[PDB]
């Protein structure tokens, strides 16, 4: 039972790689608005 | 972004 337990935390850690790369998007658009920023700025 | 559109 114990790797059942080890899949459990890998479809865990899977999720949270969906949610890292949502996060690797969300940086990538922070990364733009700050350029505008930047732009707009000076 | 909103307030330097803003102005």
């Amino acid at each position: 039972e114990i790797k059942s337990l080890k899949h459990e935390i890998k479809e865990l850690r899977k999720e949270k790689n969906d949610t890292l790369n949502n996060y690797d998007t969300l940086e990538e658009e922070t990364d733009d608005l700050k350029n505008r920023l930047q732009a707009l700025e000076k | 972004l909103q307030a330097l559109e803003k102005e």
